[PDB]
């Protein structure tokens, strides 16, 4: 039942050292730029189709195979063709 | 007395790392012909105890043109986040047995972007502005790089739990079928600890001497832990149910000359140039994942060789 | 009290353990800084680590010849270093800025702008009394914290 | 726009040269730099002085040259004065004289491998430089700023040594040239660091008044080391390096083989030396021998008024330049007819080598321009022309 | 004359790709080059203890002044003015008169040794060999208001030592 | 600049904003500015002839008012003490509270300061600079 | 060369502290025994029967073949 009881020593620590470091022992008495979004977007396009990906050595200890086996290649081939539309055009990336 | 096992991890983890400033300039020194500290140690192992007690006597001066709820906030989750990924870690007994933690340790590292998004903004203009916004435009590029790797070794080791990892690689240091993903594996993981060749890395020129100490404090925390993380996988150690004691001796010795290594590359090389420092991910290093992805998933069904769970 | 001065022989001991130069390198005094860099007279480790950011310094150094150019630029960044400085100045250019001294626009002194407390002399001090003026500045530091607020 | 001036920040290389960047969003497009950073007021401050008195002020001129610096000096005051110097002293300003291109070629790359970011070539040869500060101090007066080279030819003799020294020195300096080649040569890194970066190989890589590299090495075949004599240094044999194409990589390599082309002057230099004297024997322009200032009348009288005053320079213009390890070195040194000079105009490098960085810069990043920098040799102090 | 070099183009055939594709693909460059000539860790770090060891030096090194004399004591200086106006920074000034005797002498003897740019001129001035530049880099007081040398520093500075001085002399004066 | 009674006020970042004591009556007595108490000791340094006849320093114009409190909070939009900090520079809640809510607007006869010349300050010019809080812009 | 042999073995001994730690305390709170480890439902079922039958309240001590006779 420590789990919640082990980080709770975690947090405490490091929100106790900082009023000895910025507290107490102190006492003084944007542009927009498009190269730069379209990165973010196109990663979380790939980061949802790895999460697809994820449940793959639960999908072996299983039934008929080559049902998971053509299927779990073409997740792949989607998130590759995905690339060449995309390769067409990436920008000063 | 499950509290005592707690604070025997956590105070001697951090003499771990305060004690390796010193050995980050001592094995500089040794390459470019020169002695470690000489005048404070004798052998220099009086050094950073002294310096230790400096940056709590030096003043914190806070900016006027920043909130104060927002700048303290991220060391606060500083030593959060990057001391709890420690927790489920065999060595060959972990603090917490979990049922699955490989996507634990992901699950923790993801929030170390959020944590740089913060003391870049809330601070100040330009460099404080835009440039802590690019670093984590790198480090999140190389999430992808790194997890899709990560699974295609899960897919021969077995499963999620890391209890079994050490079993199933007890004839095999298992670098040697994936000596092609050892180099994506330590490259990548490299770059999102910033270190030298993959550095671009104002969020550290505002913190005055108290809480720099911190996101020094940390980040150090980081490079150890990804050596020991790499440990476990790649070069995994004989284990005696018998002789707990001989596990653990050849345990960390391994992950220390690993630890070696990003300070013995930070002696060899430039920086990367910030366009062609991404450009080398997506055209170059991504189209061999997806190739090994492919690849680790066929070779274990045309050997019948898939592993039990 | 034995017990509270017996204090200060750390702390006033820790800060000339530890000191995190900046270096304003301008004229040909700079380079024989860089040889002192360099590892016959390596000037790392002996209490003292190479370059730092301008935020967490506390011994700053100028060297070379001041202009009137720079005498804005020089006292903000003298502005933003923490409370326990001190400033040491080498070179001959920095003590009545040398020769160029009856010249229409050089600083006279680096002296009547900022308060430096310890004078290397010399068209380049030759990184061999340039240790020597470092290891008196440490010897500078005996002062004390406490026996100031315990007797006043 | 955004309008940072990365530039007063002592990031390493040289905290100086502030300037603006209008850059357009991530390209620059626009760099307009200020200096001025040391005016000192240099040319100003020579017209009271008198020859040898003024001399030193032309030494700390650079931050590195002590011998090719003075040469640009006596080498244009002796035509003035009617005066070969005499054989044996023209055999040490070529060997001081190629002894300090072993200075400016070991910096030019170090340091510009230190914007970059290594750290490593930083210390592995400033530690063999150490082996050749004590050549300066057995031989003039100190550490690095010598008032060495006079109007009268060479000060004083080398003594006993120094050539049995040089050439256990020289002897064992290709090995670390062997070095640097397999840290940046072979490399791929910094080889893609730099690559078709600063092409600038036209007509006006010429009309900007460049001098040499960022010259030849990008084409064009000129140098003032064969065309134009100074002492004896056409009786020596070297070639002079040519790199591909106009780019920085194609300027880094002339730096290569210029430093094996120093070491093997000096083994020639040393075959060919004379016995012989030091000063000129005239000594209306020389002082004469300390043994000699204690006995006769004829030595005290051109001893006691030599040093009141200076020399007796006819009227006339002259100008000449020599080859300064970065670039050419214009002296106008106008003439009155006293000991006192009138105008002493210099031209360094730097003037068009950085005025050029307009038409270099712009089409590319903002991390390209401190990589720009490092393979002019850029020196400030020196651009105080 | 000339020289071309990197000039060179390619193989372009059948098996010298091989040696260009297990370059980059295995890394056969970058660790058997530069990861082995960086370790070369093993040679003696060549480091003066400076407190306690010392480099070395010359005979015609320059450094702080001092002023000679005879034997028995007769101040060498005859205030000849000589090293005054070769000065570059003008940090000599002197004030003669006659002292009582007879033979002049000076009365006030000044080096701006914040000025002084050490063109060591003065070494080579002096008729008499008065004033030499004695070999000890020992400096760095602490206020600007001390390190103006008044004469009675100088002759006390000339006699803290003078096997020193009159060794270095006396190795070196038949060069010059 | 850095004196103590003006830098009470805007130091009092706490959970209530009180005046001395909840009450406009006494407040306040006359700031003289800094450049002023210079100015009349270096020309009575060489004055002549003052000696025995001792001097009173004018204020601004002219008494003051509660307002000051009020003024602080809207503009400013709501050395060898130790090593780690004094365990004792307090705010005093004793005397200290009361020897300046004491004001007495003393006797005039004295010359003291435009005698003294000449010393003639407002308050309102000079009150950007001191104060300092979080906007610093507008 | 010698003296970073002492900087090796100041952080590396620095690790060897929690897996020692750890190894002599689940070796010690069950005895001499290791901790019963419980990744499946099945498996914590044991568990939660013979901690209430194993003598009075412990997961960590047996009854071996003696017990019914
Ligand atoms: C058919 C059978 C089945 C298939 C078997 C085939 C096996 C193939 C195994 C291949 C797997 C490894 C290759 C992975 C890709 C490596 C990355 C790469 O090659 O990028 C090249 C990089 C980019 O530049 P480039 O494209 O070369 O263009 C310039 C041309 N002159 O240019 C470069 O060369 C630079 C190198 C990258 C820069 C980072 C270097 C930093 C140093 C890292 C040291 C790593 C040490 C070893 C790893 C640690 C061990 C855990
Ligand atoms: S005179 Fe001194 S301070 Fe000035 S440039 Fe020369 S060495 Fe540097
Ligand atoms: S050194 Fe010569 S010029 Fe100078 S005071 Fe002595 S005698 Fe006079
Ligand atoms: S030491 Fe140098 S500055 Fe001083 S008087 Fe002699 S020549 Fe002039």
């Amino acid at each position: 039942m420590n789990l919640m009881l082990a980080l709770l020593t975690n947090f405490t620590l490091a929100t106790l050292l900082v009023i000895i470091a910025f507290w107490l022992p102190q006492l003084n008495v944007l542009p927009f730029s498009m190269k730069f979004f379209l990165v973010a977007i196109t990663f979380l396009l790939f980061d949802l189709e790895i999460a697809l990906l994820l449940p793959l050595p639960w999908a072996s200890q299983t039934a008929n195979l080559n049902t998971m086996l053509t299927m779990a290649l073409f997740l792949i081939i989607l998130l590759a063709v995905s690339l060449a539309y995309e390769w067409t055009q990436k920008g000063l990336e | 007395m499950f509290m005592i096992n707690i604070l025997m991890l956590i105070i001697p983890i951090l003499l771990a790392v305060a004690f390796l400033t010193l050995v980050e300039r001592k094995v500089l020194g040794y390459m470019q012909l020169r002695k470690g500290p000489n005048v404070v140690g004798p052998y220099g192992l009086l050094q950073p105890i002294a310096d230790a007690i400096k940056l709590f006597i030096k003043e914190p001066l806070r900016p006027a043109t920043s909130s104060a709820s927002m700048f303290i906030l991220a060391p606060i989750m500083a030593l959060g986040l990057a001391l709890t990924m420690w927790i489920p870690l065999p060595m060959p007994y972990p603090l917490i047995n979990m049922n699955l933690g490989v996507l634990f340790m992901l699950a923790m590292s993801s929030l170390a972007v959020y944590s740089i998004l913060w003391s870049g903004w809330a601070s100040n203009s330009k460099y404080a502005l835009i440039g802590a916004l690019r670093a984590v435009a790198q480090t999140i590029s190389y999430e992808v790089t790194l997890a899709i790797i990560l699974l295609s070794v899960l897919l021969m080791s077995g499963s999620f739990t890391l209890s079994t990892l050490i079993t199933t690689q007890e004839q095999m240091w298992l670098i040697l079928p994936a000596w092609p993903l050892a180099m994506m594996w330590f490259i990548s993981t490299l770059a999102e600890t910033n270190r030298a060749p993959f550095d671009l890395t104002g969020f550290n020129v505002e913190y005055a001497a108290g809480p720099f100490a911190l996101f020094f404090m940390a980040e150090y925390a980081n490079i150890i832990m990804m050596n020991i993380f790499t440990a476990i996988l790649f070069l995994g150690t004989s284990h005696n149910p018998h002789m707990p004691e001989l596990y653990t001796i050849n345990f960390t010795i391994k992950s220390l000359l690993l630890t070696m290594s990003f300070l013995w590359i930070r002696a060899s090389y430039p920086r990367f140039r910030y366009d062609q420092l991404m450009h080398l991910l997506w055209k170059n290093f991504l189209p061999l994942t997806l190739a090994l992805c492919m690849w680790h998933v066929s070779l274990p069904i045309l050997t019948s060789g898939i592993p039990p769970q | 009290e034995y017990v509270v001065a017996k204090l200060d022989d750390l702390i006033n001991w820790a800060r000339r353990s530890s000191l995190w130069p900046m270096t304003f390198g301008l004229a040909c005094c700079a380079v024989e800084m860089m040889h002192m860099a360099a590892p016959r007279y390596d000037m790392d480790r002996f209490g003292v680590v190479f370059r730092a950011s301008p935020r967490q310094s506390d011994v700053m150094i100028v060297a070379g010849t001041l202009t009137n150019k720079m005498a804005p630029a020089l006292r903000k960044v003298y502005d933003q270093m923490p409370e326990p400085r001190y400033v040491v100045s080498m070179g001959s250019c920095a003590n009545g800025g040398g020769y160029y001294h009856y010249s229409y626009s050089v600083v006279r002194g680096c002296d009547r702008i900022v308060p430096v407390d310890i004078y290397v002399p010399g068209c380049p001090p030759t990184a061999e009394a340039l240790l020597y003026g470092i290891l008196q500045l440490q010897k500078k530091i005996k002062r004390e914290k406490r026996l100031r607020i315990w007797y006043r | 726009n955004l309008t940072l001036n990365f530039g007063p920040q002592h990031p390493a290389a040289h905290g100086v040269l502030r300037l603006v960047m209008e850059l357009s969003g991530e390209m620059v497009r626009k760099c307009d730099p200020h200096i001025g950073l040391l005016h000192r007021g240099t040319e100003k401050l020579i017209e009271y002085k008198t020859y040898l008195q003024a001399l030193p002020y032309f030494d700390r001129l650079d931050y590195v040259s002590m011998m090719c610096n003075e040469q640009a000096y006596s080498l244009a005051v002796e035509k003035l004065l009617n005066i070969q110097p005499p054989p044996r002293a023209q055999w040490i300003r070529v060997l001081f004289g190629e002894i300090t291109r072993l200075l400016n070629h070991i910096m030019a790359v170090t340091t510009h491998a230190l914007d970059i970011g290594a750290m490593t070539p930083f210390f592995w040869m400033f530690e063999e430089r150490e082996k050749m500060f004590e050549f300066y101090e057995r031989v003039s007066g100190a550490r690095m700023h010598a008032a060495y080279v006079r109007p009268g030819g060479v000060h004083q003799d080398l003594p006993l040594g120094l050539m049995d020294d040089i050439y256990e020195f020289s002897k064992n300096f290709s090995l670390r040239i062997d070095e640097l080649e397999e840290m940046l040569t072979n490399n791929r890194i910094w080889r893609n660091r730099t690559v078709d970066i600063g092409i600038v190989t036209a007509e006006d890589a010429l009309n900007y008044g460049f001098s040499g590299v960022m010259l030849r090495g990008s084409g064009i075949q000129w140098d003032l080391r064969k065309t134009q004599p100074y002492d004896v240094y056409d009786q020596v044999e070297f070639d002079v390096p040519i790199g591909s194409r106009g780019d920085c990589y194609d300027r880094y390599l002339c730096r290569v083989e210029e430093m094996r082309q120093s070491i093997r002057i000096i083994s020639q230099c040393l075959n060919k030396m004379p016995p012989g004297e030091i000063k000129v024997d005239d000594a209306k322009v020389s002082p004469p021998k300390r043994a000699e200032m204690k006995t006769s009348m004829e030595s005290l009288i051109h001893h006691f008024k030599l040093y009141t005053e200076g020399y007796q320079v006819p009227p006339g213009a002259t100008y000449t330049a020599i080859e300064a390890p970065k670039g050419e070195f214009g002296v106008y040194l106008v003439s009155d007819g006293s000991s006192r000079p009138y105008r002493c105009k210099i031209k360094a490098p730097g003037f068009a080598h950085l005025a050029g960085l307009d038409k270099m810069s712009k089409g590319h990043m903002l991390a390209d321009v401190v990589a720009i920098i490092g393979t002019q040799d850029i020196v400030f102090g020196e651009v105080d022309r | 004359t000339y020289k071309y070099v990197n000039l060179r183009e390619p193989s372009m055939d059948m098996k010298s790709v091989t040696d260009r594709a297990a370059q980059t693909l295995l890394w056969t460059e970058l660790i058997r080059g530069l990861g082995m000539t960086l370790s070369y860790l093993f040679r003696e770090p060549a480091t003066i203890n400076y407190p306690f060891e010392k480099g070395p030096l010359s005979p015609r090194f320059r450094g702080e002044h001092a002023l000679r004399r005879y034997p028995s004591g007769e101040e060498r200086c005859i205030a000849c003015k000589l090293c005054e106006a070769v000065c570059p920074a003008q940090a000599i000034t002197i004030e003669a008169e006659p002292r009582a005797d007879g033979s002049r002498r000076t009365t006030r003897y000044d080096i701006d040794m914040t000025k002084c740019i050490y063109c060591g001129f003065c070494q080579e001035a002096c008729p008499v060999d008065a004033i030499v530049e004695g070999p000890n880099f020992e400096f760095s007081t602490e206020t600007h208001e001390e390190l103006l040398y008044n004469k009675e520093k100088l002759l006390n500075n000339g006699d803290k030592w003078e096997a020193e001085i009159a060794a270095n002399i006396q190795a070196d004066y038949l060069y010059r | 600049r850095e004196d103590r009674f003006l830098n009470y006020f805007a130091n009092i970042r706490w959970f209530g904003g009180v005046p001395l004591i909840s009450l406009g009556k006494k407040t306040v007595k006359q700031p003289v500015y800094i450049v002023d108490v210079t100015k009349g000791i270096i020309n009575a340094i060489k004055d002549p002839d003052a000696r025995g006849k001792t001097f009173a320093f004018v204020g601004p114009s002219r008494y003051l008012l509660f307002d000051l409190v009020q003024y602080v909070f809207a503009v400013a939009h709501r050395i060898g003490r130790l090593f780690e900090i004094s365990p004792f520079e307090p705010w005093t809640t004793r005397d200290k509270v009361e020897r300046i809510h004491t004001t007495d607007k003393i006797l005039p006869h004295l010359p003291g300061l435009e005698d003294l010349g000449v010393e003639a300050t407002p308050l309102e010019l000079k009150a950007i600079e001191v104060l300092r809080r979080h906007r610093t812009y507008r | 060369w010698f003296e970073v042999l002492p900087g090796i073995a100041v952080m590396g001994v620095c690790l060897f502290i929690p897996g020692m730690a750890t190894a002599r305390i689940h070796r010690f709170s069950n005895g001499g025994k290791e901790k019963r480890v419980a990744h499946y439902p099945y498996q914590w079922y044991l568990m939660e029967r013979d901690r209430r039958v194993s003598g009075v309240n412990r997961s960590y001590v047996s009854k071996g073949l003696e017990n019914i006779d």
